């Protein structure tokens, strides 16, 4: 089916009418997404099924087809865009400072961006338009605002 | 049955909103994946 580079809405039908689960990042013939979307199900793109290939809970990551394709970092300087996919939205750029999540294992960047859940996979990216990463996992701030780690996987 | 609808390509807009705060936050990673808040 549809192999092209690009962003991709996740829906079901198992829910009323059709619903957005999440989003993902099409690449070298691999589709990338978050591990909670679609919580290691295979999917569908047109006649074509696309079958997962690798996959950890706790990194709340999977891909399709391959293995993890997409290395670029956060350089931990410049601004970036969330290429935010909300769902029954257009795709729109939004352009932000990360912040950063202070963890026992290290430091990760993080968008302080307020969204639905079904935006989840959405892609971060940089000045070169390189996928660095991931929205749509991370923590619930005093406000209620949502603020996501900037989730990349590691290219073999 | 999940499937998938193409939304965009993968570029970087000149003249994007430019908006969110940039916080520093203390967090934990729990093995189910999911973040906390630590204080
Ligand atoms: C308000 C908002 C915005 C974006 C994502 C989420 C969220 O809840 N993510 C998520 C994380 C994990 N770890 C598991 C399941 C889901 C659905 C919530």
């Amino acid at each position: 089916g549809e192999t092209t580079d690009g962003v991709y809405r996740v829906m079901t039908r198992r829910l009323l009418g059709s619903t957005q689960v999440g989003v993902g990042v099409m690449q070298e013939g691999v589709f990338h997404t978050m591990w909670h979307v679609t919580k290691g199900a295979a999917l569908r793109s047109g006649e074509g099924r696309l079958d997962p290939y690798w996959g950890d809970v706790k990194q709340d990551l999977v891909s399709y087809c391959g293995p993890w394709k997409l290395d670029a970092a956060w350089d931990g300087l410049s601004e970036v865009q969330l290429l935010a996919v909300p769902p029954g939205e257009r795709a729109k750029n939004i352009q932000t400072l990360p912040g950063i999540f202070k963890t026992k294992d290290g430091d990760i960047g993080a968008v302080a961006l307020d969204y639905p859940a079904g935006t989840s996979g959405s892609p971060i990216l940089d000045k070169c338009g390189r996928v660095i990463g991931l929205y749509g996992n991370g923590v619930v701030i005093k406000n209620g605002s949502y603020v996501s780690a900037i989730t990349q996987g590691k290219r073999e | 049955d999940m499937y998938i609808e193409r939304a965009g390509d993968i570029t970087w807009e000149k003249d994007a909103e430019v908006t969110g705060n940039s916080p520093r936050l203390d967090v934990a990673l729990d093995e189910s994946g999911d973040f906390s808040l630590v204080e």
